[PDB]
DNA sequence: GATCTGGCCTGTCTTA
DNA sequence: GATCTGGCCTGTCTTA
């Protein structure tokens, strides 16, 4: 549990606040970049290495038959594992386009082939949703289940701009909690269903959450009409039968108020949650384990490594999970005249 | 449009009042309430069909452009 | 406001009243939004300025009504933006910015074909097609590479959010060419086409001596950065 | 005849439009820098050294037994050739320093001891002057004369201040041209003695003088009184013979009318004269050489080198001799951003 | 070929 | 150890 200042000698102006790093196939990939993307780099997602303190971002170069993606601000990733047919999947939705909207299409990203010299290409789709589509939204958060024995989605959660009747140029980029219902998702084909929840009667965003076979298990999420941060876990049990997918519902007494956590794999099924925000000004300095298993989740704290003041004393940081235990994290500095690089890195590992 | 600042113009109309005046300029506070007019949100006015997505309030004076952003700490700030 | 013309009852085109007689003067330029925002970043920008580009879009349908000397009149609006220079043009049309192979916003000719040939183009680029073309660079129908799917849209890899008219800016055009032949005069101080490389200092010292005879005669002083009086 | 371009490598605002080249053993030595004396060098002068192009300055240092001196501006040397007794010696008087004021006291300076390792000493000796001294002037000239058998030198012409009864705040900074009477100075005492001639009506500055063999040749200066610049060539001839300096002079027919002008000893007494400038507004170009003996001044106009349009071009130019068939010349430079090199450098060869 | 020393070079401190 | 190619790096060009 140690923390390695990081350099970003070059390229330190295409990561922002909010983007995502796709784990696959070893080596991480960076994807969301501020503004569109540049001639440097005509697809928008980067390979991503760290050696002796140095951050490099190299570019990365879609195959022949893929489609291309804008750079999706906030999306809600789901990490589809290796099986039949095509690993290692990532479904990607929707988030939001960088010229300021919406998008409400599915994207699955895979690895196609290597190398020659130490060169990745890798290829999108976008998936065609036959519903029932669930509305455009970011936030929210999609998990992969498989049940006896076939592989569906979970779709969950989010925020969403004003319905399209009453959103006025005055309460334009006012943004409001979709409504409460679970959406299941076939991978393919684009068979979407809609359910309501009886137990939950309302949304949340920026929740994490953690699937594990055939459950799912929500983490606390911000939710917007109270402004609370609920400390209660919500379970759920989706149970894939011909031909109506049931879905069940029950509430654990406590877990962690947290939102925006950095959800990191360590172990087999264990996890860290790597902290984020607990309250609208104080961010959360504990790490927190957490492992999975059918009874239920255990939930320790472990030591936290200690921080810096520049860290301590930030008022926000983001970041997003390296693997093998590995996280990254940001924050944004000061200066004058602009440093240029507005963010700070640091790497963070346990054990 | 002589650019005078409204501090300036108050020390005008004072030093032009307290000698020989006979006071010729107005006060400010006569001048606050005389643009009133001029500012946009004041004539009554209306579109036909009615705008789409615009709401049909006719007095809205200077707006704040982040326009209902949600500051709250966990979004885009 | 430019110009308000009248057409009814009919069988005219326009019947013109009111022709701003001065357009380029800072007494008429009406400001509608300030912000203190970056230009490169596009997020912030987009976020602002959405709703003003979006009621200007619902604008253009409807007829608005006015209480004006004495009696209940309709108006009509055109909308037509010219201000913008080329690097948010480009920035704000999907383009590519600025040294690109494709030059013209209006024309779909690249940087080394509008070389041989000069003088014949025809005005082709338009906000709907960039929109489509948009479409295209992203659906990626036909499953081509990263470089020909860039020349099938002729570079077009952003979504267009602001509609911009095809026209010209005056200023920054006379700006650029005096940049040109500023460079054409300090080439021909020297000799560059006997000499076709020339060393660095040679170009400092042809500067130098340009700019003292530019001072001696025509009562001008160097610029770092080109304001438009220079180049008149 | 060649002129190459040299690069001004760092520590060349030192150099101002007025200045002295002393040469002397081999190396010659800059004399004049801009501003008072900085710590960098506490000295003031400086060693010059030429090679593929780069003019590279070296700070000399003083000896111990040296009185120091203030950076004079545009003041009159005399070089003393090698004899008895200290060979061989540069004689400074009199110029003005970084304060506009002028100083009015003979400088002798000569060489110590080298090396070890490329360093070479100096030594200035302040020299007292018993009389009847000349006036505090600037742009005058002196020059040494060897007459059976003593040493002597010869002083004359140069501006001055306005005496102190005419002088007004408001034309303080007017100069007016010091009365035309030849001053007979020993090397050793400092009696010097004055004497006035008939056919010398008004002092001249800036011009060009050369001594051989008891005679002075005074090449054509510039008179402040009629705004005129004489192409009359003035010749004097003196003797030392106890115990009287007795001077005679004589008009001759032809004189260049160059004012400040770079002679450069190439010959046993054979000169190439540069020249600065032939009328008030437009500076000479053609280069001409003038030789000299017991008969008189011989004329002879050699081809000067093709100058660079820049060099054509230039409102003023000044520069010095580094002797052995080179000067140095110096174009004032405009550009901005400020360069910050004021000035570009050129080297110039005979033969 | 070893040695020695002057001058070249770079980083920090000070007022601006 | 010989071969090769992706990507790193550097200089000029273009509108600001
Ligand atoms: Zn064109």
């Amino acid at each position: 549990m140690s923390l390695q200042p990081l350099t970003a000698v070059n390229c330190g102006s295409l990561v922002q606040p909010g983007f995502s790093l796709l784990d696959l196939e070893g080596d991480v990939y960076l994807f969301g970049q501020k503004g569109w993307p540049k001639r440097s780099c005509p697809t928008g997602i980067f390979g991503v290495r760290i050696k002796k303190g140095e951050l490099k971002l190299r570019a990365i170069s879609f195959s022949n038959n893929s489609s291309y993606l804008p750079p999706l601000r906030c999306p809600a990733i789901a990490h589809f594992e290796a099986q039949d047919g095509k690993p290692e999947c990532y479904l990607i939705h929707g988030g939001r386009t960088p010229n300021n909207e919406l998008s409400s299409s599915l994207y699955m990203l895979s690895v196609d082939s290597r190398g020659c010299n130490r060169k990745v290409t890798l290829r999108c789709e976008e998936k065609e949703l036959v519903g029932d589509v669930p509305s455009a939204r970011y936030g929210h958060t999609l998990s992969v289940i498989n049940s006896r024995g076939k592989t569906a989605c979970v779709l969950f959660g989010g925020r969403s701009y004003m319905p399209p009747t009453e959103r006025t140029t005055q309460n334009w980029n006012s943004v409001v909690d979709c409504p409460p219902q679970v959406y299941l998702i076939d991978l393919e084909f684009g068979c979407c269903t809609a359910h309501t929840l009886p137990e939950l009667t309302d949304g949340q965003s920026f929740h994490v959450a953690l699937a594990r076979q055939d459950c799912v298990y929500f983490l606390g999420g911000h939710i917007l009409s109270s402004d609370c941060r609920p400390s209660r876990l919500i379970r759920l049990h989706v149970e894939l039968l011909l031909g109506s997918p049931v879905l069940t519902c029950t509430i654990l007494h406590e877990g962690l108020t947290i939102t925006s956590a950095i959800a990191s794999p360590i172990g087999y099924h264990e996890y860290i949650i790597f902290g984020g925000y607990q309250s609208e000004t104080q961010k959360r300095m504990e790490c927190t384990y957490v492992g999975l298993d059918d009874v239920g989740v255990h939930m320790e704290s472990r030591e936290p490594p200690q921080w810096t003041s520049e860290i301590s004393h930030s008022r926000t940081w983001f970041g997003g999970s390296l693997g093998k235990g590995t996280a990254l994290v940001a924050i944004p500095s000061e200066g004058n005249p602009t440093p240029p690089e507005a963010y700070h890195f640091y790497q963070v590992s346990f054990q | 449009n002589t650019f005078l600042s409204c501090s300036q113009y108050h020390k005008m109309y004072r030093t032009v009042k307290a000698t020989s005046g006979r006071q010729i300029f107005q006060p400010l506070h006569t001048l606050r309430n005389a643009e009133k007019e001029l500012l946009p949100g004041f004539h009554q006015f209306e579109w036909q069909p009615a705008l789409k997505n615009v709401s049909t309030s006719w007095d809205v004076g200077i707006i704040d452009g982040l326009s209902g952003w949600t500051v709250s700490v966990d979004d885009v700030p | 406001i430019m110009s308000i013309s009248i057409r009814l009852e009919g069988e005219d085109d326009g019947i013109t009243i009111f022709q701003e007689q001065k357009p380029n003067s800072e007494l008429s330029c009406r400001p509608l939004c300030l912000m203190f925002v970056d230009e490169s970043d596009h997020e912030t920008l987009t976020a602002i300025l959405g709703p003003v580009v979006a009621e200007r879009k619902a604008m253009m349908e409807s007829r608005l009504i006015i209480s004006v000397g004495g009696l209940l009149r309709s108006f009509r609006f055109f909308f037509r933006g010219t201000g913008y220079d080329e690097k948010m043009v480009r920035e704000m049309e999907g383009l590519e910015a600025s040294g690109s192979t494709y030059i013209c916003t209006l024309c779909d000719s690249t940087r080394a074909e509008a070389s041989q040939n000069m003088v014949l183009h025809s005005i082709t680029r338009s906000h709907d097609e960039n929109l489509e073309r948009y479409e295209i660079w992203r659906k990626n129908p036909f499953s081509e590479s990263a470089d020909e799917l860039r020349d099938r849209v002729k570079g077009v890899s952003a979504k267009p959010f602001m509609e911009t008219q095809p026209t010209l800016d005056a200023l920054h055009c006379d700006i650029g060419n005096a940049t040109e032949f500023y460079k054409i005069f300090q080439d021909e101080i020297g000799e560059v086409y006997q000499k076709p490389n020339p060393s660095r200092e040679e170009r400092r010292r042809w500067r130098s001596t340009l700019d003292k005879q530019l001072r001696k005669k025509m009562k001008l002083k160097p610029v770092m950065r080109m304001n438009g009086n220079y180049a008149r």
